[PDB]
Formats: C-alpha cells, sequence, structure tokens
DNA sequence: GCGTGAGCTAATCTATGTGAGACTGATGTTAACCCTAACCC
DNA sequence: GGGTTAGGGTTAACATCAGTCTCACATAGATTAGCTCACGC
C-alpha cells in the first residue's frame, strides 16, 4: 500500500517557446506539478516522489552511462515528499536553454526506479512524463523499454501541451478559446510541426504495447489534468472489503463483498487551537465546567452527572448503563432480503445516506459469483428491484435499501442506497403550478424560454450515431475546494506575510460552462430579460463584510 | 400558519350501558375508550409535543366546568401531553378502574348533550395561542342519545352547527355494543368532518378506532424554508427561490446532562482556561495551526474561513442536461426540493413556471452551482423537473417544482478493484425469476419504522409510566424468515443443486533491570500494547497509540 | 396461592424509612416490585437521589461502575427473611517482528540455497535459519508467510 | 472588587454566542470602571486593554462576517471613560496610540450613508473627551480631519 | 439656533432546525505464531 | 525416526467509520429603540 511515481519533468528552449494569449507549456506543467505534489503532501498519503529534469543545462545523471546521456538532471531521489520539494519546483525559475531526448528521460526514469526501489514493498510504481515532443530522437531504443513488458507494477502516463482528444474536435475558433482548465475549446488541434507528429505516433504505440487499445484513453492534455484527476489514477486505493452473506429464506445464502462507492469526503487535517505567543498548544487548555443553576457553584463533579431525556414538559432520567441494558439489539452484519418490489416504485427523490454501495459478489472462488450474476441477470432482463435489509456492525442501526441490477461490459453487480423510514418522512403542502391563473406564461415567453434551453443545451447529438456526446461534465472536476485549501496553505508556508492569495484563474475555468454555450445564450437571455416582467429590486440587505468601515488611502 | 398548534377535546361517555358490556373476554367500551385517548396521548407526547390535549367526560355524577353545569366533568384542561396526565387516566382501566371511576365520578344522571358542547368550545375560546385545528371526537357507545325530547335534540344540533360555523370539526369514533343497533342517527348532521362513508345501517363491529393505528410512536412535524435564496440564469436576471427538504434523517433528541442529587439540569461552561499562568484568553490570542511533518502552518481564525468562500449564496445556472445523462449510481446527499417564492422578487413564479414547462418538455434538468450559504465552496446540481402527481382524492403526493440532485465530484468516487466477468446461463436465471415472482412485494414508503428509535421511544415510555417492563417493538424490517420459507417451496433446493457444488457449504510486572536487559535482547516482542501503554503511563513519558511510536521513544530514552 | 411469606417490616429501615431501590423495567423487576412491596420497601420509578441502584449479577458496566447492588440480595433476603449487611452483595471488583528488511532478508540466501521442494509447503529447513541464519523473530512464521510471500521480486512479475 | 471578575467571566472566554447587545455594554461598564479611584485598578492587568482591542480589528477587520454594529458601538464608550485614567499617551508609549487613532478615525469615517447613527457619535465623543493624548498624530493630516 | 409627539421601517431575538468540524470508541479484519488430519519411511 | 502437504485455530495491531457532541447559521413570528417629519420656542 504505497506507490512510487517518478515525474519526468521537461525544461528546454522549446518547452518555454509560447504565443501570446497561451501560457507557456513549462508554466501549464508547473502548475500540473504543483496541484498533484501539494495534494500529495497536504493530504499526507505516504509514498514516494521522484523528481528528474531532462533538458537542462547540467547533467547530473546517477549513472549518465560512460557518455551521452546528457542534460537530463535528476533533481532528487525516491523520498517521502516535503515542502522542500513544491517549494523548488516553484523555485525552479529557469527552464533550460538546451534540448535533450525524450526517450532518455524514459529510460532514466526507468533507471532511477529500478535502482532506488530493489527491495522495498510498493504496491504499483509510475512514471509521469510532461513533454513537448519538439526535440530530436533516438531510433535505437525500445527494443528494452518494450522488451521491459512491465515485469513489474511500473505503468506510463504522458502529459503533452497539445489538446489530446483525439476525435472531431477541430475548433480552431478565435474567440481567445484557450483558457487554462477551460473545458470543451482546447489548444487548437493540428498545426503540429514536423517532429511532434511522429513523437505522438510513437507515444501512441507504446502506449498500445503496454496497455492496449484501453491506453488510448490514458494520455491527456496540461489543461485536462487541472480540470481532472488523471495524475493520481492507479496511484489512488481500492474500497476495503466488507464481507457478508446475502441471504433469501433461510437456506439460500451467497457469499457477497459490498465495496465501498461514491461518498462524500472531507478534509482529514484538522485546526489545532495554538495560543499566539509561542505556537505551542500545550499552553492552551479547554474544559467543559458543568455548574450548577442557583448562585454558580464551586465545582460539580463529572461523577455526579447523569443523563437525562426530555419526554412531554418534564424530564425522565435516564442512565449510561439503563441505555446500553434496554435497547435494540440486533444479530451482527446482515444482508437479508425483504422481498422484490417494481423498479417503479422506488424513486431518486426517496433516498438517504452519504453512502453508495456496490455489492459486488463474494471473492476469487467462482461459485457465489455465478449465483449473484444470475441473480442480477435475473432482475435485469426482467424488471424489479430487491429491497434489502442491511446493518454494518452489532452497533450500527439497521437500514433498509433497494439493490438495483448495474450491468456493465465490464463488471456485473448490484449498488445498495438506504430507503426512508416513516418518521424519515415528511410531507408537504404546495400550489399547484399549472392550475394557476395568475403566473400561467403566455406563447411569447414560453417560446422565448424554449429557445433559451435550446440555445444552453449542454449535450450535443454528434454524428447522428444516437449517442449524446457530452458537454462540460461536472462528475469529473475535482472538488476545488481541496486544491484551493492546499494553494492558500502552501503560500502561507512559504510567504508568511502575504495575506490569502485571490482564487487561481484555472479553478474559475474548471468551473465554468465552455465559451460556446455562453456566446449562444447572449441573445436568448437578453430575449428573456426584455421580454419577462421579472425586475425587482426589492430592499433586502446586501453583502457588506469589510467594505463599510475601511478606509480609501 | 407555522406557529399554530393542534388541538384536541375528547368527549368519553359514561352512561349506565357505557359501562355494563357483554359478559365475556371482549373489553368494556368504557376500558376500550380510556386505553385509546391513552394510545393518542402517547402518539401525541413523543411526536408533535407541542399541540393542546384534553379530556372531558360526560354524564358523570360529578361536575367540573368553568360554567356550572351538571353532569360535565373536565378532567384536564388544554395543554401540552403529559406523563402525569397519562397516569391520571391508567386508573381506570380494568374492573377496578371501573369502580374508582363509579366512586369517584358516577354514571347515569341523564345529561342535556349541549351544555358540553358548550364547555369544550369554551376551553377552545380560552386559548391565547393560535389554533390551527379544532377537533372533538365523540366516543360513544350510543347512537339515538335522544328522541324522547325532541327539544333536546334541536338545542344539540344547533350547538353543533354553531360550533361547526365557529372552526370547530367533531367527529365520533363510534362505539360497538352488543344488540343489533348503532344506527345512522341524530348524529348524521352534527359530523363536521362528514367524513364519506357507505352508511351502511346494519353495522356489527367497532367503528373507525381501529383507524388510530395505536400507538404510531415515531414523527415530528414540521414546515419550514430552510433557506431562501436567488437563481441566477445570467449575472443581471436572478429570480427568488425556497429550497426545501422532503425527506430528512431522523434522529433521537439528544440527552441532557442532571445533577444527580437534585435531578435539576445543568448549565454548562465551555471556556478556554488559563495557559498555566493564570488568566483567560483572547479570541484573538490564539491562532488556528496545523502541522505536517516538521513544518507547522500557522493561520488566523478568520483568514481560516475565509480560503473556503467562492461564490454568494444563489444557484448559478450553466446549462442544460438531457435527463439520460444523471446516472442512477450517483449519489451524495438526500435529494431538496425547489419552489417558486415571490418574497424577495416578484415575478418570480411565472419565470419558475414557464421553465419548469419548457423543461420537463424537452426532458432536460437545469444545472446549477450551488452555494447554500456565506462561506461554504460550490457544489454542482443537477435540477431535474418533477412534475405534480395528484391521486383521484385530489390529494397531492408529488408537488410541483424543481428538485436538487447533488452532482459527486470526481474527489467523492471510489475505485473498484477488477473482477472477472462470469456470466449465467438459461434454465438457472429462469429458476431465479421463479423464485423472484413467487416473492412479489408492493414496497410503500410507509411501510418501515426506525427499529433503534422505536425501541428507545418505547424504553422512554416504560420510565416514565413504570409499565414494569419496556414494550417489545415488533421490529417490521425483520425478515419472515419462515413465513417466506414456507411460500418458497422446494425451488430453493433446486436451484442450490444447479449451481452450488455439492461439497459448497455455503455457511506493575516491569521495572528498570528487566527493561535494560530487554533493550540489550532487543524484543520488546510478546510485550502488549496494553503493557507498554500502562508502563509509559504510570512512568510518565509521553505515549500515542501506533506500536512503532512506544518501541522507538522507550528505547531511546531509557538507554540515551 | 403464596409467596409473599416474609415480614411485612424488613426493608423498612429501623427509624421507620423504608429502603428506596431503583431496578430498570425488566422481567426481574416484575417479581422485585411484588417482594420489596410485601417486605416494606419502597421500589423507585425513576433513578433517585435516596435510592439503591440495584442491578443484576453479571451486567459488566454495572460492575465496573462499582456503584449497583446485586439482586441476589434481594432474593436471599426474603428466605432468610432477615436483613443483612448491603456490601455484602456489592458489585465493583505482542507478536511483532515483520519489517521491511526480513522481507527481503527471507528471499537472499534462500532463493539460491535451497535445493529440496519439501522445504516449502513443509517443515524444516529453518533448521537454518533462526539460529546459523538469524531473523530476531519466532521460527514457525517463515512458514506462514512465505504463504503471504510465494511472489516474485518485491512485488511479483507478470 | 467584586465586579473585575463575575463579567469577566468568559465575555472573553466561553464559546457559546453572547447575545449582540451583550457584547457593547458589558465592555461599557468595564471601560468605565476604570475611572472609580484606579489606585486598586493600577495593578489590575493590561488585559482590559487587550479585550477592548482584539475585538476590535476582528469587528472592525472582518472580511468573511457582517460587522455588529452594536458590539462597538459600546466599546467605544470602554476606551472612552477607561482612558480617563492611566493616562496613556504618545510620549510615554508611541505604542497603543497609534492604533487607537486610527481605529477611532475609522469610527468617524462611516464611508456610507447610514440610519442608527451609533458608532459615530461615540467616535467624536472619545475625540472629544481627550484629544491630548493624540499629541502627534493630530497634526499629520489635519486636512481631512476638519473637513 | 431647539424641544416635543406620531408613525414607520430597521433591527433585533429567541425557538427550532440543519449541517460542518472534531472526536471517540467498539468492532472486525489482517496478520504473527503455533498445532494438527494422514503416510510413510 | 523424522517430516511433508494441506487446512486452520489462537489472539495481537490497528485502521474504519457509524454514532455522538459542539458551534454556526438559516427562517418565522414578536417586539421595540432610532429616524424622519409637523408643530410651538
Amino acid at each position: 500500500n504505497k506507490a512510487a511515481v517518478v515525474l519526468c519533468m521537461d525544461v528546454g528552449f522549446t518547452m518555454s517557446n509560447s504565443i501570446p494569449g497561451i501560457e507557456s507549456p513549462f508554466e501549464q506543467a508547473k502548475k500540473v506539478i504543483t496541484m498533484f505534489v501539494q495534494r500529495q503532501v497536504f493530504a499526507e498519503n505516504k509514498d514516494e516522489i521522484a523528481l528528474v529534469l531532462f533538458g537542462t543545462d547540467g547533467t547530473d545523471n546517477p549513472l549518465s552511462g560512460g557518455d551521452q546521456y546528457q542534460n537530463i538532471t535528476v533533481h532528487r531521489h525516491l523520498m517521502l515528499p516535503d515542502f522542500d520539494l513544491l517549494e523548488d519546483i516553484e523555485s525552479k525559475i529557469q527552464p533550460g536553454s538546451q534540448q535533450a531526448d525524450f526517450l532518455d528521460a524514459l529510460i532514466v526514469s526507468m533507471d532511477v526506479i529500478q535502482h532506488e526501489t530493489i527491495g522495498k514493498k510498493f504496491e504499483k510504481r509510475h512514471i509521469e512524463i510532461f513533454t513537448d515532443l519538439s526535440s530530436r530522437f533516438s531510433k535505437s531504443q525500445l527494443d528494452i523499454i518494450i522488451h521491459s513488458l512491465k515485469k513489474c507494477d511500473i505503468s506510463l502516463q504522458f502529459f503533452l501541451p497539445f489538446s489530446l482528444g483525439k476525435e472531431d474536435g477541430s475548433g480552431d475558433r478565435g474567440d481567445g478559446p484557450f483558457r487554462l482548465g477551460g473545458h470543451g475549446p482546447s489548444f487548437p488541434l493540428k498545426g503540429i510541426t514536423e517532429q511532434q507528429k511522429e513523437g505522438l505516433e510513437i507515444v501512441k504505440m507504446v502506449m498500445i504495447s503496454l496497455e492496449g487499445e484501453d491506453g488510448l484513453d490514458e494520455i491527456y492534455s496540461f489543461s485536462e489534468s487541472l480540470r481532472k484527476l488523471c495524475v493520481f489514477k492507479k496511484i489512488e486505493r481500492h474500497s476495503i472489503h466488507w464481507p457478508c452473506r446475502l441471504t433469501i429464506g433461510s437456506n439460500l445464502s451467497i457469499r457477497i463483498a459490498a465495496y465501498k462507492s461514491i461518498l462524500q469526503e472531507r478534509v482529514k487535517k484538522t485546526w489545532t487551537v495554538v495560543d499566539a505567543k509561542t505556537l505551542k498548544k500545550e499552553d492552551i487548555q479547554k474544559e467543559t465546567v458543568y455548574c450548577l443553576n442557583d448562585d454558580d457553584e464551586t465545582e460539580v463533579l463529572k461523577e455526579d452527572i447523569i443523563q437525562g431525556f426530555r419526554y412531554g414538559s418534564d424530564i425522565v432520567p435516564f442512565s449510561k448503563v439503563d441505555e446500553e441494558q434496554m435497547k435494540y439489539k440486533s444479530e451482527g452484519k446482515c444482508f437479508s432480503v425483504l422481498g422484490f418490489c417494481k423498479s417503479s416504485q422506488v424513486q431518486r427523490r426517496f433516498f438517504m445516506g452519504n453512502q453508495v454501495l456496490k455489492v459486488f459478489a463474494a471473492r476469487d472462488d467462482e461459485a457465489a459469483a455465478v449465483a449473484l450474476s444470475s441473480l442480477i441477470h435475473a432482475l435485469d432482463d426482467l424488471d424489479m428491484v430487491a429491497i434489502v435489509r442491511y446493518a454494518y456492525d452489532k452497533r450500527a442501526n439497521p437500514q433498509v435499501g433497494v439493490a438495483f441490477p448495474h450491468i456493465k461490459h465490464n463488471y456485473e453487480c448490484l449498488v445498495y442506497v438506504q430507503l426512508p423510514f416513516m418518521e424519515d418522512l415528511r410531507q408537504y403542502m404546495f400550489s399547484s403550478l399549472k392550475n394557476s391563473k395568475k403566473y400561467a406564461p403566455t406563447e411569447a415567453q414560453l417560446n422565448a424560454v424554449d429557445a433559451l434551453i435550446d440555445s444552453m443545451s449542454l449535450a450535443k447529438k454528434d454524428e447522428k450515431t444516437d449517442t449524446l456526446e457530452d458537454l462540460f461534465p461536472t462528475t469529473k472536476i475535482p472538488n476545488p475546494r481541496f486544491q484551493r485549501l492546499f494553494q492558500c496553505l502552501l503560500h502561507r508556508a512559504l510567504h508568511p506575510r502575504e495575506p490569502l492569495p485571490p482564487i487561481q484563474q484555472h479553478i474559475w475555468n474548471m468551473l465554468n460552462p465552455p465559451a460556446e454555450v455562453t456566446t449562444k445564450s447572449q441573445i436568448p437571455l437578453s430575449k428573456i430579460k426584455t421580454l419577462f416582467p421579472l425586475i425587482e429590486a426589492k430592499k433586502k440587505d446586501q453583502v457588506t463584510a469589510q467594505e463599510i468601515f475601511q478606509d480609501n488611502h | 400558519k407555522y406557529s399554530g398548534r393542534d388541538s384536541l377535546i375528547f368527549l368519553v361517555d359514561a352512561s349506565k350501558a357505557m359501562f355494563e358490556s357483554q359478559s365475556e373476554d371482549e373489553l368494556t367500551p368504557f376500558d376500550m375508550s380510556i386505553q385509546c385517548i391513552q394510545s393518542v396521548y402517547i402518539s401525541k407526547i413523543i411526536s408533535s409535543d407541542r399541540d393542546l390535549l384534553a379530556v372531558v367526560f360526560y354524564g358523570t355524577e360529578k361536575d367540573k366546568n368553568s360554567v356550572n353545569f351538571k353532569n360535565i366533568y373536565v378532567l384536564q384542561e388544554l395543554d401540552n401531553p403529559g406523563a402525569k396526565r397519562i397516569l391520571e387516566l391508567d386508573q381506570f382501566k380494568g374492573q377496578q378502574g371501573q369502580k374508582r371511576f363509579q366512586d369517584m365520578m358516577g354514571h347515569g344522571s341523564d345529561y342535556s348533550l349541549s351544555e358540553v358542547l358548550w364547555v369544550c368550545a369554551n376551553l377552545f375560546s380560552d386559548v391565547q395561542f393560535k389554533m390551527s385545528h379544532k377537533r372533538i371526537m365523540l366516543f360513544t357507545n350510543e347512537d339515538n342519545p335522544h328522541g324522547n325530547d325532541s327539544a333536546k335534540a334541536s338545542r344539540a344540533r344547533t350547538k353543533a352547527g354553531d360550533l361547526r360555523d365557529t372552526g370547530i370539526f367533531l367527529d365520533l369514533m363510534h362505539l360497538k355494543k352488543p344488540g343489533g343497533f348503532d344506527i345512522s342517527l341524530f348524529y348524521r348532521d352534527i359530523i363536521s368532518i362528514a367524513e364519506d362513508e357507505d352508511l351502511r345501517v346494519h353495522f356489527e363491529e367497532s367503528s373507525k378506532l381501529e383507524d388510530l393505528l395505536r400507538k404510531v410512536r415515531a414523527k415530528e412535524t414540521r414546515k419550514r424554508a430552510l433557506s431562501r435564496l436567488k437563481l441566477k440564469l445570467n449575472k443581471d436576471i436572478v429570480i427568488s427561490v425556497g429550497i426545501y427538504n422532503l425527506v430528512q434523517k431522523a434522529l433521537k433528541p439528544p440527552p441532557i446532562k442532571l445533577y444527580r442529587e437534585t435531578n435539576e439540569p445543568v448549565k454548562t461552561k465551555t471556556r478556554t482556561f488559563n495557559t498555566s499562568t493564570g488568566g483567560l484568553l483572547l479570541p484573538s490570542d490564539t491562532k488556528r495551526s496545523q502541522i505536517y511533518g516538521s513544518r507547522q502552518i500557522i493561520l488566523e481564525k478568520e483568514e481560516t474561513e475565509e480560503l473556503k468562500r467562492f461564490d454568494d449564496p444563489g444557484l448559478m445556472l450553466m446549462g442544460f442536461k438531457p435527463l439520460v445523462l444523471l446516472k442512477k449510481h450517483h449519489y451524495l446527499r438526500p435529494s431538496l426540493f425547489v419552489y417558486p417564492e415571490e418574497s424577495l422578487v416578484i415575478g418570480s413564479s411565472t419565470l419558475f413556471s414557464a421553465l419548469l414547462i419548457k423543461c420537463l418538455e424537452k426532458e432536460v434538468a437545469a444545472l446549477c452551482r450551488y452555494t447554500p450559504r456565506r462561506n461554504i465552496p460550490p457544489y454542482f446540481v443537477a435540477l431535474v423537473p418533477q412534475e405534480e402527481e395528484l391521486d383521484d382524492q385530489k390529494i397531492q403526493v408529488t408537488p410541483p417544482g424543481f428538485q436538487l440532485v447533488f452532482l459527486p465530484f470526481a474527489d467523492d468516487k471510489r475505485k473498484m478493484p477488477f473482477t472477472e466477468k462470469i456470466m449465467a446461463t438459461p434454465e438457472q436465471v429462469g429458476k431465479m425469476k421463479a423464485i423472484v415472482e413467487k416473492l412479489r412485494f408492493t414496497y410503500r414508503s410507509d411501510s418501515f419504522e426506525n427499529p433503534v428509535l422505536q425501541q428507545h421511544f418505547r424504553n422512554l415510555e416504560a420510565l416514565a409510566l413504570d409499565l414494569m417492563e419496556p414494550e417489545q417493538a415488533v421490529d417490521l424490517t425483520l425478515p419472515k424468515v419462515e413465513a417466506m420459507n414456507k411460500r418458497l417451496g422446494s425451488l430453493v433446493d433446486e436451484f442450490k443443486e444447479l449451481v452450488y457444488p455439492p461439497d459448497y457449504n455455503p455457511e506493575v510486572e516491569y521495572s528498570e533491570e528487566e527493561l535494560k536487559t530487554h533493550i540489550s535482547k532487543g524484543t520488546l516482542g510478546k510485550f502488549t500494547v496494553p503493557m507498554l501503554k500502562e508502563a509509559c503511563r504510570a512512568y510518565g513519558l509521553k505515549s500515542g497509540l501506533k506500536k512503532q511510536e512506544l518501541l522507538e521513544a522507550l528505547t531511546k530514552h531509557f538507554q540515551d | 396461592p403464596n409467596g409473599p411469606t416474609h415480614s411485612s417490616t424488613l426493608f423498612v429501615r429501623d427509624d421507620g424509612s423504608s429502603m428506596s431501590f431503583y431496578v430498570r423495567p425488566s422481567p426481574a423487576k416484575r417479581r422485585l416490585s411484588t417482594l420489596i412491596l410485601h417486605g416494606g420497601g419502597t421500589v423507585c420509578r425513576v433513578q433517585e437521589p435516596g435510592a439503591v441502584l440495584l442491578a443484576q449479577p453479571g451486567e459488566a458496566l454495572a460492575e465496573a461502575s462499582g456503584d449497583f447492588i446485586s439482586t441476589q440480595y434481594i432474593l436471599d433476603c426474603v428466605e432468610r427473611n432477615e436483613r443483612l449487611e448491603l456490601e455484602a452483595y456489592r458489585l465493583g471488583p505482542g507478536r511483532i517482528a515483520f519489517t521491511d528488511a526480513d522481507d527481503v532478508a527471507i528471499l537472499t540466501y534462500v532463493k539460491e540455497n535451497a535445493r529440496s521442494p519439501s522445504s516449502v509447503t513443509g517443515n524444516a529447513l529453518w533448521k537454518a535459519m533462526e539460529k546459523s541464519s538469524l531473523t530476531q523473530h519466532s521460527w514457525q512464521s517463515l512458514k506462514d508467510r512465505y504463504l503471504k510471500h510465494l511472489r516474485g521480486q518485491e512485488h511479483k512479475y507478470l | 472588587i467584586g465586579e473585575l471578575f463575575s463579567k469577566f467571566y468568559g465575555e472573553l472566554a466561553l464559546k457559546k454566542k453572547i447575545p449582540d447587545t451583550v457584547l457593547e455594554k458589558v465592555y461599557e461598564l468595564l471601560g468605565l470602571l476604570g475611572e472609580v479611584h484606579p489606585s486598586e485598578m493600577i495593578n489590575n492587568a493590561e488585559n482590559l486593554f487587550r479585550a477592548f482591542l482584539g475585538e476590535l480589528k476582528t469587528q472592525m477587520t472582518s472580511a468573511v462576517r457582517e460587522p455588529k454594529l452594536p458590539v462597538l458601538a459600546g466599546c467605544l464608550k470602554g476606551l472612552s471613560s477607561l482612558l480617563c485614567n492611566f493616562t496613556k499617551s504618545m510620549e510615554e508609549d508611541p505604542q497603543t496610540s497609534r492604533e487607537i487613532f486610527n481605529f477611532v478615525l475609522k469610527a468617524i469615517r462611516p464611508q456610507i450613508d447610514l440610519k442608527r447613527y451609533a458608532v459615530p457619535s461615540a467616535g467624536l465623543r472619545l475625540f472629544a473627551l481627550h484629544a491630548s493624548q493624540f499629541s502627534t498624530c493630530l497634526l499629520d493630516n489635519y486636512v481631512s480631519l476638519f473637513e
């Protein structure tokens, strides 16, 4: 449970060669590396990162052969990431004024992995390269790189300054289309030098010969990785095993393993109160002090306190021991099936819980897997869905839920989501929005809003192949809160004087719809504004925090 | 509306035939009525402990009311239900309870049926709060109280009509007794709910009293906005909507600390005490902090809330997505509800209705950036247009509006391990289909109750009325294993033979010298974490939880 | 037609004050209430400052608290029909060495100096280890994770 | 003696939100207690100065929270009616006088019209009561102040 | 220059509910260490 | 007379995570100081 990812940073004159209106590829790589390293530092994940450079004037190659291998400097070896790491990637001021072989960087990273991870346990090693593909090549390698067919858990992941989405994505527009962290529009495809073409070709051939056809989708653009969790792909640890047994009746039991799935995730670290005199937590001290009601008291001790539960207008004195004695007692973890109901009496609105489960199968023994697959296929080809009584442990409360069939071209399993209890449900009374006469919208308003929603559609039926090709999707953007917090913490740790930096531009471009949607909606938005009589500055408060008592100069 | 509290007044008969009944195991109707009132009290104190309940026996020999009237007794006045109020009522249960009532209240003493209704209106009119609803149940085992005197019947009808005009809806829960008569009679023009019924003359069973579903001991009724946000279609055109929640997790009320000697609540006082030098500290000399390895990051209190602010509170629309792109697997939080409100912006309802109509016409869902409070990071939301659905009884079950659906970020999606695809075959998928069809189920939302909450509430009831043993809740979420096994039949064994292989079962002591010798011995082996912890604690060294912490600290300090 | 066959003045104290006992509702309390009522004492509906905190024997939480009187006190006080001392029945009284270094120290000197296939999946041939070849832990765990470590060089080959 | 504590009893400590109006008059009481026989008050602490500050520059320099007017509108008549004793000035300690003057200048400068003229009135009252303590910072930006 | 009374809208202000951050402890899972059907030299 | 080949039976280490606690913020009636203006000085 410890990865070893090596970042193969590129520094070169062509790397810094840029055009107005577009960030330098070196700066884009710096942004991506800063994001990745700061996430893996401020989350305190236990894995070793190696940073190697290629293309700088100096050559500090640990092996370096007997000659050649020039202009590839190994900045740091396999170590736990430190603050100095991202400090000096922000202090790696000068891109090298030279050019080095691209494949030489790959073999340098490979030999670093081999010579630093000989006997240490590493769950999966990794090599990530952020290159330009604009340098002279060497057609003598790939006879040992490919021959090393991953007789180890090292893998490849190439990041290029291109717009690596390799389908019908012509674009080539001139509305300032490129934005770091932008979405949909990207770098103008094609218009590619007579070296980057063969560079991409041999990169594609390497990936095909390494992972297969599925490896084509494993190469990303610099702006793409700022809005995707693709750098940490093949480093993330799987959800932990949860064994149980799905039972129907009394004698029908199938060994099962429910792996965790989509669940809200928070920040692991915590803010500790510290006195502002010596920066020590030990000086601070807090404690609850229970005090009586009449004319205060000296103290009321812990041992003289008992529980109490409100019941009506008075209080009935319960106790901790009585709660433990007389309360609901289940029979440990259980995944019993109450029955089967049509997959139309449960609706997405009547869901609960902060998590979703994917009850996969038993373990590798393919005995219960056949039975579970038969059950899910019988649920899927037919209709109706299985209700389940699920309990985590003896202490955890038992909960009901639904287990929809979920069949994919790669795996087959059910999915669990909690249902509401009787007291858990709330019914409200709302006025009908269709029978009303005051708010019935006229035909002109209907047509205007129809044109509006047709203009701001976030999905194109491209190629007419009955495929709803998706525009900006929100289920792949990483939570911006964590990246913003990491940037703020890093700046405070490096510049303890400056105030909080403003939000990065690429984070803003990450969370905003593609420019085409915004542009195509201007006229419909104007028509809606001039047509709907929705104009009210009804005097109701205003957001003021600091610009009410401050000065000017 | 919001601050109004429902109110209830019972009206228990105490006639001679009301007490005497058939001589069998069936409960006397008086005991049935008292048990039902006790059940209503128990249900209404755990759920919505703010309504007013009062019980007014009529037909008694005694009399207690604001205006002196014969044969009417107000056992309790309008107030919140309480444990003492329940205990004041259970003494009338049983034959001994019947005798206690007879010696304490009496029976017979022919009444008027009008002054009782006047008295009920008196307590209804004596409340200094709002009156959301006013109801009067009339537990009676007779259907024709009068008939020998038409004047009393006319006066009762007039008073009932006056009560209905005032806004008082009475509904009698008729009690059945031996004989053949509980006919629809001089009570039909009195029931101000006027519930729809076949009105069959020859009823031969207890009336709508089992309809109570006695002791539905879990509920917390409330309706509130929970937010009032602005939906920005663009930078300049904004509409105002409210964000209600339709389904929300139910939790038992928090416990209260008590002083053992006096059994009175003790107020708590949390305050950061001195730095071992005396005094108290400011919110201005205690900055927040975090530590990563050897690097300490020191950050002020307000700057901590400053780094998690992105947008002003509101829903920033960002486009429309087809409904077929909202996968069922993705789910984080319970789905919220949006309704157009016209307090901050006038004209929001019309634009909202047009948007809803043309958004569910094209089967698309609005996509927005959601920020509920001042300093919360943005969270994308797909507003699914929920069309109003209504029953034949003109009852709304899915009110119209927009429903939030929290789309998870990529951070909130976990990755599964690789598994091998193994598919079934015919001739056992058919068997599974037969089993499933043999286990039909019409799932409903009002099906199950939280067993933990039910047990806790029953325990509280037992501890507040000394029931001498807690009521054992029938765990509704427990599978009926024997019944479903008998219903299934032998085809389960046909399944088991079909796929499962025949061999597949499916199921202190330490001191200076020993540690000085052991550090050179270098094991610190069978030495358990519980005893390393006690050694480091009783000796006074810094201690943690992981073994390596102690194994390093004790080794480095004890010798060096 | 019997059972309350003890003195009607037992649990009442010598000053005429009835002893107060608190028992949580339970099948035991069903009989204990009648037993105390016939004994002249009183049973508290809820916990009270002046009560006696009864507890059935065997309850871990009550015994750990050490502020409870066994319910057997009541039962043996009925048969004896004589009060007695309360405090007579008062409740209240490393497999570690598998670091990373030995994980490679295993394969070294065995992947070369091992010619008997019976060495694996079978005992012995750790006689060379742990006395001549030190591993500084127990000797029957190399043959428990060579099972977990029947693998290639650190993390595998494929 | 008995009021120095039992009102410092967590008006600066404690985590439970003290109600809005009980963050102005309590500080007013604490400040105005200092003009009654400063003989014993001379050895209490400097904690009152930090308490009157701290929340100032938090009630005044908060970029996340809406300022609460009836907190500093009442904390001002702290430092004012407390400066009547201990004779703080610029010659003997040119450290706290600068921030005191800056804060009162901010208080008397609203930068936006508003109802409930509470803080500015207290600002001018404090400035009028004793401006001699601001010996050298009263004549550096006299034009704007006079305006 | 200045008092003094009326109406109003801004400002609370507590009760109740909901969620985010910190925390704590029972629990079950993986794993170190050794023993055991059975044979067979 | 020692072992071999599997299947596994104790308990220690410890990582998880549901459950509980505290503090901040929302809405909804309920209630009043300030903030003006019309008069008298």
